[PDB]
């Protein structure tokens, strides 16, 4: 059967997410999450439908950047795959 | 518990792919998800603050977007 | 209870700049979202700007500087014309 | 009694004279209010608001479609040079990315 | 003797789209032509129109069907939209 | 006999309707001409104008000038695929070419 | 015979700003004819407009709309 | 539709004679509908237009000798 | 008017605040590089200085006018009242 080469798909698969815009995060496991962490510091809380959506866009933006920098850092050093040193050293720059 | 583990690896090659990773290490995953949970952590704390303050129970989305507000970054369309 | 928007005005913007198209709820919603934003950042400097002087009364003046300071050269330089220009036909009416 | 005419109309803007004018009492930013903040500012805001409609809209027409939805402007504000810098703190829902590759990844 | 010419009002509208850019004298006569010329164009076909109905009067509705056959099909849009705007403003004023 | 305020000023245009009404009762188009013909006219080429200005403008900061010239109106014009159309026959003095080259002649 | 005095070198330099790469040394007898003829139709509906405004002098008016009646509007002169 | 497909290739060919043309090669047919299309709907365009202007709703004979007498082609015979 | 000053920042100088920074090993180009940012960072600064020193009326720019500059930018500076 025909096959494809190493990274031919990978590359169609960043231009149909680049060109996509839904959510990445199943919204069941996240909303279990933020209730886990939040039962820390109050409990029986409750949370409206549109306080989770808001939740999930932000984290995912913020993750989106994070990596879009990271990618720079791992280019630097003439490789290809990111490792968690490249990370590191990106938040350490960003002085987070 | 174990609700950490609903971010599977799958979402967080989504995520990598968005932003134009070609090829992904097999240990940024743990690095993503405590990377993630600290930032969660940090928003909530922020958020139920502002929802005791106002003798609440129910955690609204202005309370998230105050919170986001005063970490320095904007939301746009969810109120305000 | 009643909820004040800006939705109307946006929607006859738009009919000026392109009387065929059409805006969808979401739309309205972000640019709602997004004037309250700028004009809370024009007040917040003309509030310092007017301290500093130890005035009592904001004015036009202030105005001016807070848009010079924020907003880029080439907007700054095209609002400040408009501002100017519509005060202008204010005062003489 | 003379028939009321609205502040806008004499401006000739479109934004509401009366309810900038109100808000700037309320939130307390100083204790007097001069009578030509209100219309500078309206002014400017109404520019501001055409400014980016407009880019919006030839965003649209060029995706053949007849409604601006958030992506319509999203695409606007990351493609303006001027733009950018004025509102590169801010994310919008629902906005996604722009596209991009680093050339070193592309194949020989 | 006292002449007739379009340059104040080109240099009305210069000073609104760009306030920073002046105009040299070649220049403003091309525009000063170009003016007469749209004129002439317009008034002539509303003129066949008129007659071809065996009407007396011209009235916006033979300025519209003249603007929608001599301007573009783009053109013709946005001038159409304000153009009715001004009607609508001047009768309600 | 209240005081007297321009036509111009009432609909919110800059050219002068008083002239175009005089112009087209003493180009006998007709014998009659309605109310509302001028303000029309007027707006069209109100927009006509300030198209071709702004155009011109924009080409102008690309040559870091500050005063517009002929050249600068050629280059506007033959640019734009709308305004090419409606002005295909003008002749423009001082105007010049475009700089187009066909690949035939360019070297091998 | 003031024909001569559209020199050659004149020619070549239209040409340039037209494009032309390489020229054939027969093109310059066409033109002038062609010039001339080109020539003629406006002059002699100049001519008729100056004399029937019982005028002496040529004026650029005159010019103005002998062009316009071939379709040939010309911008900038008044 | 396929009504373009109405003007078949013999009516092609006898037009062509018409003009003298000795061989034609088996491509010219689409370039002609092509070129015949816009040239219907320029005149079509002004018929209409002329139409809409008087209330009507029939289209007649003058309104198509006005729109070619503007495109700069006078029609004799119909009327006028 | 000064014609070049620029030119004044002086190569010793610079390699004294890369030693400050704990810079082991310099590049040759480094100079003209760390030229260019240090003139685009003054530009932004003396444009807002200049902005507040024109709003007040006032000649002579002050202290006080380059403090709320900074500020602006985050950039709270402490010693100077």
């Amino acid at each position: 059967p025909h096959r494809y080469r190493p990274g031919t798909v990978a590359l169609r698969e960043i231009r149909r997410y680049q060109k996509s815009t839904e959510l990445l995060i199943r919204k069941l496991p996240f909303q279990r999450l933020v209730r886990e962490i939040a039962q820390d510091f109050k409990t029986d809380l409750r949370f409206q439908s549109s306080a989770v959506m808001a939740l999930q866009e932000a984290c995912e933006a913020y993750l989106v950047g994070l990596f879009e920098d990271t990618n720079l850092c791992a280019i630097h050093a003439k490789r290809v795959t990111i490792m968690p040193k490249d990370i590191q050293l990106a938040r350490r720059i960003r002085g987070e | 518990r174990d609700n950490i583990q609903g971010i599977t690896k799958p979402a967080i090659r989504r995520l990598a792919r968005r932003g134009g990773v070609k090829r992904i290490s097999g240990l940024i995953y743990e690095e993503t998800r405590g990377v993630l949970k600290v930032f969660l952590e940090n928003v909530i704390r922020d958020a139920v603050t502002y929802t005791e303050h106002a003798k609440r129970k129910t955690v609204t989305a202005m309370d998230v977007v105050y919170a986001l507000k005063r970490q320095g970054r904007t939301l746009y369309g969810f109120g305000g | 209870s009643r909820k004040e928007s800006y939705s109307i005005y946006v929607y006859k913007v738009l009919k000026q700049v392109h009387p065929d198209t059409g805006i969808s709820s979401k739309a309205m919603g972000i640019m709602n979202s997004f004037v309250n934003d700028i004009f809370e950042r024009i007040a917040g400097e003309a509030s310092r700007l007017a301290h500093y002087n130890k005035r009592s009364t904001i004015t036009s003046r202030e105005i001016q500087t807070a848009v010079r300071l924020l907003l880029p050269g080439e907007l700054a330089k095209h609002a400040v014309s408009e501002g100017t220009k519509a005060v202008t036909k204010y005062t003489s009416a | 009694r003379a028939k009321a005419k609205s502040r806008s109309s004499r401006a000739g803007l479109q934004f509401p004279v009366g309810r900038v004018h109100r808000l700037l009492r309320k939130g307390h930013y100083a204790e007097r209010v001069g009578a030509g903040a209100p219309v500078y500012l309206a002014a400017v805001l109404e520019y501001l608001t055409a400014e980016i409609l407009e880019l919006a809209g030839n965003a649209a027409r060029d995706n053949k479609k007849t409604r601006i939805i958030p992506r319509h402007l999203q695409l606007a504000i990351r493609n303006d040079e001027e733009l950018n810098k004025l509102l590169g703190g801010v994310t919008i829902a629902q906005g996604g990315v722009l596209p991009n590759i680093q050339a070193v990844l592309l194949p020989k």
